[PDB]
């Protein structure tokens, strides 16, 4: 609904080798309270270091990145601004063993759901050396029945492309003590937040408060 | 690479200190990537010869910066100009170790100039901070006609206007003057009692002597001065407890040299990595050019900070200011100065003993020495303020009422040419009686000198607009309160402040027994059948003028209208006027009182009544509280039924 | 007394062609029928060049700049908009000999105006090497009398600030010849106009409209 007045889009060579002076000049000329960035982890560290050099990381601006950057999720490196916002899927804090338990469960339910339909488990087709096989209808039907699954109150529905559709993403942000923490959930297209206003921190912490913002009380 | 920097001094002993400082700075970075040199030149009694000496020094090497200091000469004004002009011709950045003149901050005249000590005009921020901390709102500023004093007064006034507070009274005297008691007498007749002083030492001493002779240095007064007014012969005779300020380590002339050298080295370290090595100019005759990267070097040096300086962290403002240097509060404790607190321009921290005041009292004085004998201005309106002539005995005739109590009457003088005395009574006079009894003051009622309610207007051949009538009298200072049915509008609220409303009303139509609200084309378009009028120089005129869509109606009204009163009601009665527009209560009382008159329709634009008072007057809170408690007591209902409801 | 409803004020930072990106964005989002600019002659060649790429030089738009720019009035440069209004002092087309004669005439007129008082012909200071002139002698009357002397029916009242107060000034513009021409004087505070209607000479705008009675 909102107009979403775009300000500027820029593409720069943030690779291991290149002219840093040109990128410094381009970053030095910008004016916008909100940034959205897309790059790789090494590109992310280079870009954030350069932004810290050219004073774009203070309490005035806000940065946003997708899940492609930020890497390990358990070891935030240096030069990562506090207040970084990303969006990751559910189960961003489970164990490796827990994830495999979900992986075997989804295969087991898929076979069981197909079992109720036809009472069988399709035979394997594993001749890597021979490499035979035209289009096969039995395996195709098994794969088609493998798409939708639901168990333990978690809806896994894969689109025709190999990605799941309608998940419950959780937004995360970098706390004041260099630690990822949850900020806001998302569940059937309605967003929630832990904070009614965005906490703004400073170089020496001591969260600053906007002078031209005020809270209004009332009732019905 | 060999990097050369220059400096100019006059000690011939601190030059060795500068050499040691530059050597120590080169010790921080001496890997032959950048190598530092040093040059120095002494001052001369001749300004022109000093100019050619600076020329020779600049052609001596490929200089990148210039450092200048104050010699033992007593002419501290024009001392750094001969070097500054020649350096700025070639756009060579310079730095001033010790300088306080406020003429070097004009970047349009001095192209390249930096500084490491706060000039004299930046005290105003400290004064504003002190006023905010101590909560002193009504202040008086006395200054001189010099450029620095005018600039400081302008800066203080700009800060106050940003706070939207303004100054109570500003008075300035020409420099180099004596026997100036007239200005002090003029400034002594105001409620606010706090004095801000900024002048030379001799002027400060003369002002102190005049004030001491004028008794204005006693109790109840708190006057603060700057740093130049507490030195020399001025500090000899001065009232005790005079507040002041001083620099952290000013006039050292040696502590700032190290900081300047370090800053120059740090700037030139980053500058040397640029692609544009302009090779700063070497030549003084025939070189009619400028340095190609002079502005770049100036910008780089401006945005270069320091880690640990002797005078603290060093930064630069938009023009090269000291960037929050320290300041030390002072006092006059029995002919001896003393430190009372330390402030760095952002906050004050009292870390010393108690501070005494000119009257010798320990309690913190408050400004706005309140009076007890106010003048009151009013206007003649029928239901509210009745004007009657007095008897020969000196008292106007008594008039009892059916309730069993007499009507209160007061003597009002002023009305027209004449200034004869009369008697005033009615609604607003009773309200004034109760208000004065509650808030403990004395009144001397009088009338206006024009008859108009008051309307802002700009006369021809002028750019300033002055209020007329009662409103103009209030601002001019002839009246301290306005007890009259004065409606509250935005334009009025711009320049004065009202109380809470004590009566609500609006605008309606008076017609002698097709007329309706303002929608008929007979009213929208002029016609001889129906003629409408107002009272000019009033609020309704402004209302109908502040409407583009009603320009024709405004022109029709401006064709003819009354500068009058109930006389306009008579004009309606005499069939000369068809209908009248005015305040609701005024028309309604007369419509229900006499005979054969009826109000048409109902109100269409509503507004209230209020007492007028000067900007940020201290009387506002108590007036509002008393009015509210009289609303809720039921006293205003009794007054209403007595004066307005006893009809029909 | 007019309403004089202003749209916006923009402060640019234009110089060498290195930092010339934010200014383009700032100028791209600003629209007005009339512009008043303030820059030096060394920055006009950049600001008009940038404006020409953002659609700000069309006939529907007009410009107005002070006399600080356009220093070389003899040969106007390129990239300048056609029809730019500026104000210059009197005798803009006068010759150098005329200017020298006018200056000498003003100085000698002041000298003779003092001479009519039969007081003196004050001598100048000694030299530079002695740094003389500690105070101001009675010679300040010469400077005072050198202020309000006119010549050939031309007001030369000099303000105490060192600038003349109310000579006559004219308005010039660039016609379709790359040559400045006079438009109207401002004698006695009344504006004269050679054109009752602006010519607006030369996608587009500013279409003409007709109605009647
Ligand atoms: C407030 C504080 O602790 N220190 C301030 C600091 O701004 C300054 O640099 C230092 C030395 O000049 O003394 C003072
Ligand atoms: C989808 O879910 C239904 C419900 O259990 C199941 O019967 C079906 O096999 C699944 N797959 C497809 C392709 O319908
Ligand atoms: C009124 O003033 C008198 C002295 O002038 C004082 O005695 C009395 O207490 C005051 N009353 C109030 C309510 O201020
Ligand atoms: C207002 O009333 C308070 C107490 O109610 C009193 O201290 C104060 O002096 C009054 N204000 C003025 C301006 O007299
Ligand atoms: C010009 O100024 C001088 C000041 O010395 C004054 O005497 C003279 O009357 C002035 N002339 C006119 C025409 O005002």
């Amino acid at each position: 609904h909102v107009s979403w007045r775009l300000l500027d889009v820029v593409t720069l060579e943030l690779g291991p080798g290149g002219p840093r002076a040109r990128t410094q000049r381009l970053l030095r000329q910008l004016d916008a309270p909100v940034f959205v960035a897309y790059c790789s982890r090494e590109e992310a560290e280079v870009l954030f270091a350069e932004a810290a050099q050219a004073g774009l990381v203070g309490p005035g601006h806000v940065w946003l990145v997708p899940n492609l950057a930020l890497g390990s999720t358990d070891a935030p490196p240096a030069t990562f601004p506090v207040g970084l916002i990303s969006v990751v899927t559910e189960s961003w804090r489970l164990s490796l063993r827990q994830k495999v338990r979900d992986g075997v469960a989804i295969l087991a339910l898929g076979a069981h759901s197909y079992w109720r339909q036809h009472g069988t488990l399709p035979a394997p087709a594993g001749d890597c050396r021979v490499h035979p096989g035209p289009v096969s209808p039995a395996r195709e039907a098994f794969y088609r029945h493998l798409l939708n699954v639901t168990w333990e109150g978690r809806d896994f529905s894969f689109s025709p492309g190999g990605y799941l559709v309608q998940p419950t993403m959780v937004v995360i942000a970098l706390n004041r003590h260099r630690l990822w923490e949850m900020v806001g959930r998302w569940e059937h297209g309605v967003l929630y937040m832990k904070y009614p206003v965005w906490p703004r921190y400073s170089a020496s912490l001591q969260p600053v408060v906007d002078s031209r913002h005020l809270t209004v009380a009332t009732l019905e | 690479k060999i990097v050369n920097i220059g400096a100019v001094l006059s000690t011939r002993k601190h030059e060795q200190m500068f050499r040691e400082a530059v050597n120590q700075a080169n010790k921080r970075h001496g890997s032959w990537k950048i190598q530092l040199n040093a040059t120095s030149v002494t001052h001369k009694p001749n300004a022109i010869q000093m100019a050619l000496s600076v020329c020779e020094d600049l052609i001596s090497s490929q200089v990148y910066a210039i450092l200048v200091s104050h010699p033992p000469t007593p002419n501290d004004h024009f001392t750094p100009t001969p070097v500054s002009y020649t350096a700025g011709f070639y756009r060579i950045p310079v730095l001033g170790l010790t300088t306080r003149m406020s003429i070097y901050s004009d970047k349009s005249i001095h192209l390249s100039f930096l500084r490491t000590v706060p000039p004299y005009s930046h005290q105003s921020s400290v004064w504003f901070e002190m006023m905010r901390v101590y909560s002193w709102n009504h202040i008086i500023l006395l200054v001189s006609d010099d450029h620095e004093g005018r600039a400081a007064q302008k800066r203080l006034e700009t800060l106050l206007e940003e706070r939207e507070s303004k100054a109570e009274k500003v008075l300035q005297f020409d420099p180099g003057t004596k026997n100036v008691t007239a200005l002090l007498m003029e400034a002594k007749e105001l409620e606010a009692r706090v004095i801000i002083l900024s002048a030379s030492e001799d002027d400060a001493a003369t002002v102190y002597r005049a004030a001491a002779m004028l008794n204005m240095t006693g109790s109840g007064y708190v006057w603060l001065v700057g740093e130049r007014e507490i030195s020399g012969n001025a500090l000899r005779y001065a009232p005790d407890g005079i507040l002041g300020l001083q620099l952290i380590n000013g006039k050292n002339e040696s502590a700032h040299i190290s900081d300047a050298v370090g800053v120059v080295a740090q700037a030139v370290h980053e500058l040397l990595e640029k692609e544009n090595i302009t090779d700063p100019p070497r030549g003084c005759v025939g070189n009619t050019n400028i340095w190609k990267t002079g502005p770049l070097f100036k910008r780089v040096l401006m945005s270069s900070k320091y880690a640990d300086g002797v005078t603290g962290r060093v930064e630069f403002n938009e023009d090269g200011d000291r960037k929050f240097a320290n300041y030390s509060i002072m006092n006059l404790q029995n002919r001896k100065l003393v430190q009372v607190g330390i402030y760095n321009g952002t906050h004050v921290i009292p870390n010393d003993r108690k501070i005494i005041w000119p009257g010798g009292e320990t309690e913190k004085p408050r400004g706005y020495q309140m009076s007890t004998r106010l003048k009151i201005v009013t206007i003649h309106q029928e239901p509210f303020v009745y004007v009657k002539p007095t008897l020969s005995d000196g008292t106007c005739k008594e008039e009892f009422t059916v309730n069993g109590d007499p009507v209160k009457k007061v003597i009002c003088t002023g009305p027209n040419r004449h200034t004869v005395p009369q008697c005033c009574y009615g609604f607003c006079i009773d309200l004034l009686i109760k208000l004065a009894r509650t808030m403990n003051f004395t009144y001397e009622v009088h009338l206006v000198a024009d008859g108009k309610f008051g309307t802002q207007e700009r006369v021809n051949n002028s750019n300033k607009k002055e209020w007329n009538g009662m409103m103009g009298e209030l601002l001019s200072g002839q009246a301290d309160m306005i007890v009259a049915p004065l409606t509250i509008n935005n334009e009025r609220a711009q320049y004065i402040e009202f109380s809470k409303p004590f009566k609500y009303q609006g605008l309606t139509i008076l017609v002698k027994k097709r007329i309706t609200g303002i929608n008929d084309p007979r009213l929208r378009n002029p016609s001889d059948k129906f003629i409408y009028a107002t009272v000019k120089q009033s609020s309704v005129d402004i209302y109908f003028r502040r409407q583009v869509e009603l320009s024709t109606m405004y022109r029709h009204m401006e064709k003819h209208n009354y500068e009058s009163a109930a006389e306009a009601i008579q004009a309606v009665r005499d069939n000369k006027l068809h209908a009248f527009i005015w305040d609701s209560a005024v028309l309604e009382f007369e419509a229900s009182q006499k005979c054969d008159l009826v109000t048409t329709g109902e109100l269409f634009f509503r507004s209230g009544f209020g007492i007028g008072m000067r900007k940020d007057s201290p009387w506002k809170q108590n007036v509002s509280l008393s009015i509210l408690k009289s609303h809720e007591n039921g006293f205003m209902e009794d007054l209403d039924k007595t004066w307005v409801r006893y009809q029909e």
